């Protein structure tokens, strides 16, 4: 894979990228999770009651 | 409106397997009712009752209700 | 041992919030809270959970501020020293019927009403034994059982004699959403908003759970790559034997 | 010589993580123990970080145990994780034991590292017992009142033992909160007889599926089962997840949710299901003394091993009658567990003193009599004359 | 330092094996082997065997201990319907 080799050139990832990584991952993959999982539960969640709610 | 469970409930007692399980229960009633108006029924320690009978009638109707009534509800 | 002292075995209902992905239904939660309140709160207590939990789950923390206050709390004594009320705030716990064990049993033919708080975790069956033991009361119990004065009959309670009574009938309570108050309904609704009593985390836990998985199935599959990689020398390693003259 | 060589902490760390021989062939089944000491940090970490926040007045310990599941952050997270922690504890002991039982690592010169073992197992029931008082749910209370009791079948200052336990007339607030201190202590006793475990260990290396000599094929630690060790930890971490996330009370019982009442003992009561097989044992014996004396002993038989097996090679891989009678063995065990979650009823009674017996029979009879009888079968079959 | 008992294993370099003489090995870096993928084709139909020579070993004292349980389960089972506690009186007490 020849995708490897123009970013890190033959050479493993280094722990300062790997940590950098981290971070974003964290964020990223936690907002992926919690939009599937509000949308997967459209209807039943405090979000959608209060909606039809008026007092 | 009408409940819901009560509705299918009584929907399943009038189904083939339904009539001849209420049947069964009810051949147990009446056995149960002219064994007590005998005499020496308060002292007979072999009193018998329609509860298993009655199980297998509930057990049906759960088994036969319990994985429709929720569509039926909000 | 016998199906009666057993009691029935509890069928398994399509709970929206039964499955991995599931949230709980919170509108069902915040009808189940109105059925606690003018049927159970009667006769049974919900000792472990305090108003503020219900902001934002079932209710607007202006609806919860509103039902704390028309309860009165024990509040410090005033200059000087006498005892003194306050109506109630969010940190407050939702108060019970009874003052002690003595008066509710005295209120109950001598029974104990157990606090809900827990009761979903603390039987087995869970939302299933609770919704079926609500809906479960016969008109009549069974030909030949000899039940005690003051005694109901209920299939699903081990033993078939419980000290309550149906207390479920088809429209006793005017939903505020509109929805027909029939009684599995309502049995539906109570113990939607019981299993949240003693699961508060459920939808978050659920969440996390999902997160959790992802990550160690991925960190699982990629060590065994890693490791056969490791491995690979030791594993294809070829040895001859020329014996020694 | 190399750092880690030369520096007196570092060698201690390379000589049991990093340059320490390992044979080559060993199986995964090797990987049990890194998953228990893995286990214990667990455990010890979660109790750590509750304790914060637990009460152990006998009034406030329920509700102290409700607030770490409903008010602390990340509570019910702590709660779930030392839970099913403990039963995830079991499961692999009963593995690391059942492969020692298999692989003849019980076996010479390997005696004192399986004493130890023993030693270790009997501490870390003790530990989950005085845990799971802790909680004082219904389970909590009538649990450590049968099990002090256990003591009272001593003659003569059997029932002083017990009072002396209490702290009292009965299990009251004395009781729960020398529980609790003793619940802290034994976690790091355990440790300690870890290090013991691991020094026994190392002085003669671990064994393999062959049964024979590792001496001629080494391979470090380091990177190897370093590496393969994690394999089993992401695996392990994963079904612990599902159970904590998903399915957190499976492993329980609903009892526990009740709050300990000293006048009534619930018809549901049965005991946490790693203590299932040994309360069968005792329940099959009709007598007080002798039920708790058999039930100790099917502990302690465990050290009878190294000397009932008579065989002439290590381990059962090449050992057809071994290998078919300790899968009798296993199977019997989950029956004995199986009978303890049963009434104490007709056919469950019979069943469970008939499983009894095997237990026991396997160590005195079955082993010595089997092994013997294919030490002759490897002899005749080869040897013409 | 303080003088150690003998024991069944070295170190690197006396480990206490035999002397070894006349064997050869060889191998070849992981890095120039083909990466994982081919466990497959070649090691599929080859695996499954450490299991096809043990599964004796473990279904029949499986099978022997289900049986088992299965029968004194539906015994208890008719022991305490209606049809069996004529029975129930006598096994019992
Ligand atoms: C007082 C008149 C009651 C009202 C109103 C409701 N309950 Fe009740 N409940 C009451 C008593 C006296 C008892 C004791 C039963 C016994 O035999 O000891 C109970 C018990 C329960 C239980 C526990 C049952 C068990 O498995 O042990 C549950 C789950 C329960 N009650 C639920 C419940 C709900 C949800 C109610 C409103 C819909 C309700 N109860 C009303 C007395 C009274
Ligand atoms: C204080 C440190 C501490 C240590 C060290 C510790 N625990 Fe606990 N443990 C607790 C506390 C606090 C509780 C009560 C909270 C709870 O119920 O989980 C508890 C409860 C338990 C319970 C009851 C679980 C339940 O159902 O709630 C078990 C079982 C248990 N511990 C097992 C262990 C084992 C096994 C170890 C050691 C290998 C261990 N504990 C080490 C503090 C500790
Ligand atoms: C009653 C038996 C027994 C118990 C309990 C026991 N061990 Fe062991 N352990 C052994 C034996 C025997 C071996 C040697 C196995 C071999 O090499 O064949 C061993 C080996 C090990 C190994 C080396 C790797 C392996 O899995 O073989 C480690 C690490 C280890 N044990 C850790 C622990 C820890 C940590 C605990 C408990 C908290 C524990 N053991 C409890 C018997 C036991
Ligand atoms: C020859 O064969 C071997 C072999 O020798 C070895 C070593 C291993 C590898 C396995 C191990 C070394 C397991 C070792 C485990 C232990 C020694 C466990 C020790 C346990 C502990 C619990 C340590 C104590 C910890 C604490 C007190 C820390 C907790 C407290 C904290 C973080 C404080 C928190 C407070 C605040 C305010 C932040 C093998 O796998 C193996 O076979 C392949
Ligand atoms: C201060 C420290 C003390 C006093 C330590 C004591 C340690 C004792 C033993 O460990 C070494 C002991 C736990 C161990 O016996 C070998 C177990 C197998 C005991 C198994 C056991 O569990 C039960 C249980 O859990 C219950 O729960 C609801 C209820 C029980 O009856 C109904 C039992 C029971 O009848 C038995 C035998």
């Amino acid at each position: 894979s020849s995708l490897y080799k123009t970013f890190f050139k033959r050479n493993a990832v280094f722990v300062g990228t790997i940590f950098a990584g981290a971070f974003v991952f964290q964020t990223v993959f936690d907002t992926a999770i919690t939009s599937w999982y509000e949308n997967h539960n459209k209807g039943k969640l405090w979000k959608d009651v209060k909606a039809r709610i008026a007092a | 409106v009408t409940d819901q469970l009560e509705d299918l409930r009584e929907h399943f007692k009038n189904t083939e397997e339904g009539k001849a399980l209420v049947h069964h229960y009810e051949e147990c009633a009446e056995r149960v009712k002219i064994q007590q108006q005998q005499p020496g029924y308060a002292d007979l320690e072999h009193k018998e009752d329609c509860v298993e009978e009655f199980f297998h009638l509930q057990h049906y109707l759960d088994t036969a209700t319990a994985p429709r009534l929720f569509d039926k509800l909000k | 041992m016998t199906a009666a002292e057993h009691g029935l075995h509890a069928p398994a209902y399509a709970w929206s919030h039964n499955g991995p992905f599931e949230t709980f239904d919170h509108a069902s939660i915040r009808r189940g809270y109105q059925v606690y309140r003018e049927v159970c709160a009667a006769c049974h207590s919900l000792d472990r959970v305090a108003w503020r939990t219900l902001v934002g789950v079932s209710h607007t923390n202006e609806e919860v501020r509103n039902m704390a206050e028309e309860f009165e709390y024990d509040d410090e004594p005033d200059e000087q020293g006498n005892p003194k009320k306050r109506p109630g705030k969010l940190s407050d716990y939702i108060p019970g019927p009874y003052p002690n064990e003595q008066a509710a049993r005295a209120a109950n033919q001598g029974a104990l009403p157990p606090d809900l708080s827990l009761i979903v975790k603390a039987r087995h069956g869970g939302c299933d034994y609770i919704f079926s033991l609500l809906t479960g009361y016969p008109d009549e119990p069974p030909a030949g059982v000899a039940l005690p004065p003051g005694s109901n009959y209920n299939p699903y309670f081990p033993g078939g004699s419980i000290a309550m009574a149906r207390v479920l009938f088809d429209d006793m309570v005017e939903y505020e959403d509109g929805t027909p108050a029939t009684t599995s309904q309502m049995a539906k609704d109570v113990t939607t908003f019981l299993n949240w009593c003693a699961e508060p985390e459920h939808d978050e836990r659920k969440r996390l759970g999902l997160k959790t998985v992802i990550i160690l199935s991925s960190l699982y599959l990629l060590s065994i790559w890693v490791k056969k990689f490791k491995w690979a020398g030791i594993k294809t390693r070829k040895f001859v034997f020329n014996p020694p003259k | 010589m190399a750092f880690r060589k030369s520096n007196v902490y570092l060698s201690l760390v390379n000589s049991y993580i990093i340059d320490s021989p390992q044979p080559s062939s060993i199986n995964y089944w090797w990987n049990m123990g890194s998953l228990l000491g893995l286990c214990l940090v667990i455990q010890i970490v979660t109790g750590i970080f509750m304790a914060m926040h637990y009460s152990s007045n006998i009034e406030l310990a329920f509700s102290s145990v409700e607030h770490i599941m409903r008010d602390v952050h990340n509570g019910y997270i702590l709660r779930y994780l030392h839970a099913n922690g403990a039963s995830f504890f079991f499961m692999v002991m009963f593995m690391h034991m059942a492969k020692g039982l298999y692989y003849g690592s019980y076996r010479s010169p390997r005696v004192t590292l399986w004493n130890v073992g023993v030693i270790i197992f009997t501490l870390t029931i003790a530990t989950a017992f005085l845990g799971y008082c802790c909680v004082y749910g219904q389970m909590s209370h009538w649990g450590a009142t049968v099990i002090t009791n256990l003591f009272s079948a001593i003659p003569f200052v059997g029932n002083d033992i017990v009072s002396w336990l209490w702290g009292g007339f009965s299990v009251s607030n004395p009781t729960i909160q020398r529980f609790f201190a003793l619940h802290y202590l034994v976690p790091f006793i355990i440790a300690a007889m870890v290090i013991m475990h691991l020094m026994a260990l190392h002085i003669h290396g671990s064994s393999n599926p062959l049964g024979i000599t590792g001496n001629l094929d080494r391979i470090p630690m380091h990177s190897y089962f370093i590496f393969k060790d994690l394999v089993t930890v992401f695996l392990f971490m994963l079904i612990l997840a599902l159970f904590v996330f998903y399915s957190p009370n499976t492993l329980g019982h609903p009892d526990n949710y009740i709050p300990g009442n000293p006048l009534v003992t619930p018809a549901s009561i049965v005991p946490e299901w790693y203590l299932l097989p040994f309360y069968a044992i005792l329940r099959s014996i009709p007598d007080k003394l002798l039920g708790v004396i058999t039930m100790f002993a099917a502990i302690l038989v465990l050290l009878v091993l190294p000397f009932t097996d008579r065989s002439v090679v290590r381990g059962n891989t090449f050992k057809v009658l071994s290998k078919f009678f300790f899968f009798i063995f296993v199977f019997n065990f989950v029956l004995l567990g199986q009978i303890g979650a049963c009434h104490v009823e007709v056919p469950y009674v019979l069943m469970g003193q008939i499983a009894t017996f095997i237990y026991f029979a396997y160590f005195l009879i079955i082993v010595p009599v089997i092994s013997t009888i294919e030490n002759v079968l490897f002899y005749i079959g080869r040897v013409n004359k | 330092g303080p003088p150690s008992g003998k024991t069944y294993m070295g170190w690197w370099g006396h480990m206490g094996g035999p002397k070894q003489k006349g064997i050869t090995s060889y191998a070849v870096s992981p890095y120039a082997q083909k990466p994982l993928q081919g466990i497959f084709h070649n090691a599929v139909f080859n695996s499954f065997r450490r299991f096809k020579s043990q599964f004796l070993y473990v279904l029949i004292p499986a099978g022997i201990y289900w049986y088992w349980w299965k029968n004194g389960n539906e015994y208890n089972e008719f022991l305490y319907s209606k049809a069996g506690r004529e029975e129930l009186e006598r096994v019992n007490v």
